[PDB]
């Protein structure tokens, strides 16, 4: 292991770290001998720029600072050696690689405007709130998160009442994905919902995957054990318009 | 500024509910507390009496606890203004 | 834990809603860190004393988000949980525009107008007591 850098976006100051590289996983340490993230390979992506932008699969981008830009080559190259043991290579701008990258306010400042965009038909805010400029955007659905992460995003403890009966109703970690396709179904107008849900790139259609996503995920409003079958029978027999198809005194009031 | 700030202060208006001939000439004024009176032990109220007709307020230590539902004083006949209201107070009415 | 230097009480707390049978207590931005203490000690005086002179109290929070107060939405749930003579009455007004909200507030939106309760409280905070968003009504309020 080595002592570097760690970015933690524009907002947030680097920290410190240490980096030891095992094989079946490359562990970032603190200072004081704590583990601050073990990332595991199955058998992901790295750009350079000084700084290492390592792009998780289905996790948080990682960003490490390097003392030196030859100092940069050496950690990469032992970085590389750990990994390809147990990849593709890029180089960008370092203002690019910043902001393209999903760090965490990014991430954020990405997920409050696709919930509003998501959720503008109840309330009753017009699509033009904000601009979501589509595949990270499925890149931020998709990464699974701790119960702690989760619910520091959603500005509650990690045992909160309301995050833990979700996490029931949604099993280890929980992406936003089935979060809020948990809500949604608990929430005829939630067909339309789910279907524009999944319509990233707006054009009406949900290709091929995502009506059989669509009927899963449905299925997972409604316990059952036969799923996977009786969904796949739905659909054989069956086959927007997939909504038609699938249904087939105090006075406080603020202005 | 003094004159001021004891203008801004507000003056409650208050009836007696008993009132003692305690010997050696002292008078123990029982009256009734005020709504949002709150006082700790030790501390001390002014009094002003109209029926001398004076609009003076004298400075006397609260007797009764804090706890109990009313205010007592226990006046000593001093001088000219304590022997009046000692004087007024010993009839009834 | 490291040890901490304390230097005493600066307050001067004026308490005149006891002078009042009902309070409005109006809690704006970071100006509502004092009234978690004060309404968990108005309903612990509820609960200890019975001949109490307010008789009702009712808490307006107004703020734009919960946003590094979340803390008081627990300090509140205790507060109406141990609100055993219904003496408080709270309302939280949310005041940021809907083309501005993060996770939290959408997700409050959500619970309290578009997904149903459980027992009378929301299944994201967990209070009886209702969020509105916009301007406190204060007038039709009073009246
Ligand atoms: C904090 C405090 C608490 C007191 N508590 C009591 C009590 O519980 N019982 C009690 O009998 N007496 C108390 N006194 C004494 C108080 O001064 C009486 O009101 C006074 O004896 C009234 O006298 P008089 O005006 O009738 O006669 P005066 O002849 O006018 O008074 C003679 C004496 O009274 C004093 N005095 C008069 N007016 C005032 C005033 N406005 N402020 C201060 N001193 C004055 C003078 O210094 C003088 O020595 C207290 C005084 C103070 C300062
Ligand atoms: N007792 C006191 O003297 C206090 C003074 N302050 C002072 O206020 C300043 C800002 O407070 P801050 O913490 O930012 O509070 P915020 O502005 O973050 O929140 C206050 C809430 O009140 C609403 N609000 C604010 N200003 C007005 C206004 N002029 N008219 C109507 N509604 C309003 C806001 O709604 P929206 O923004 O959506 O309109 C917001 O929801 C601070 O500098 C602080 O010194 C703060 C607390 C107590």
């Amino acid at each position: 292991g080595m002592e570097a850098l760690e970015w933690q976006g524009h907002k947030e100051p680097c920290r410190p770290v240490l980096v030891y590289l095992q094989p079946g996983q490359i562990r970032v340490v603190d200072g004081r001998l704590t583990v601050l993230r073990t990332i595991q390979l199955q058998p992901v992506n790295f750009v350079l720029s000084r700084t290492l932008l390592l792009k998780i699969p289905k996790e948080y981008d990682l960003v490490l600072l390097f003392n030196l830009e030859e100092e940069r080559q050496a950690l990469v190259e032992n970085l590389r050696g750990a990994l390809k043991e147990s990849i593709q290579e890029w180089e960008l701008r370092e203002q690019e690689l910043m902001r393209a990258a999903v760090t965490r306010e990014q991430r954020r400042h990405l997920l409050e405007t696709f919930f509003r965009h998501l959720f503008s038909q109840v309330l009753d805010i017009n699509q033009a709130d904000a601009g979501t400029l589509s595949q990270k955007v499925r890149e931020a659905l998709t990464c699974e998160l701790s119960r702690a992460e989760f619910a520091e995003s959603l500005g509650l403890k990690p045992q909160d009442m309301f995050v833990e009966s979700m996490f029931s109703l949604a099993d280890g970690y929980l992406s936003f994905r089935e979060f809020l396709d948990i809500l949604v179904v608990f929430m005829e107008e939630k067909s339309r919902l789910m279907f524009r849900m999944y319509d990233f790139d707006g054009n009406g259609l949900i290709s091929k995957d995502e009506f059989i996503r669509m009927l899963r995920s449905f299925i997972e409003i409604s316990n059952n054990c036969l799923s996977k079958a009786q969904l796949a029978e739905v659909v054989e027999s069956m086959f927007w318009e997939d909504f038609h198809f699938m249904l087939r005194l105090l006075f406080t009031e603020a202005h | 500024g003094d004159k001021l700030v004891s203008l801004s202060r507000k003056k409650v208006e208050i009836s007696v509910v008993k009132a003692e001939l305690l010997p050696s000439g002292v008078t123990h004024l029982r009256f009734q507390r005020p709504q949002g009176f709150e006082y700790k032990s030790g501390q001390w109220v002014r009094i002003a009496c109209l029926a001398l007709g004076t609009t003076e307020y004298h400075p006397f230590t609260l007797t009764s606890a804090p706890h109990e539902d009313t205010l007592s004083l226990h006046i000593r006949a001093a001088g000219p203004w304590t022997t009046r209201l000692r004087e007024i107070y010993s009839a009834p009415t | 834990y490291p040890k901490l230097y304390l230097d005493g009480p600066f307050g001067e707390g004026h308490q005149e809603w006891h002078k009042f049978e009902v309070s409005v207590l109006v809690g704006g931005g970071i100006g509502v860190t004092p009234f978690a203490s004060i309404l968990k000690d108005l309903v612990f005086k509820s609960s200890v004393s019975c001949q109490v002179f307010c008789k009702k109290i009712y808490f307006i929070w107004v703020t734009r988000t919960q946003r590094q107060f979340e803390w008081l939405a627990d300090i509140i749930r205790e507060v109406e949980e141990n609100d055993h003579q219904d003496l408080v009455s709270v309302h939280i007004y949310i005041t940021q525009l809907a083309e501005k909200f993060d996770l939290r507030t959408t997700m409050l939106y959500i619970c309290e107008r578009h997904f149903q309760k459980v027992l009378n409280r929301s299944l994201f905070t967990g209070l009886r007591s209702i969020t509105h968003f916009g301007r406190p009504p204060f007038e039709p309020f009073f009246n």
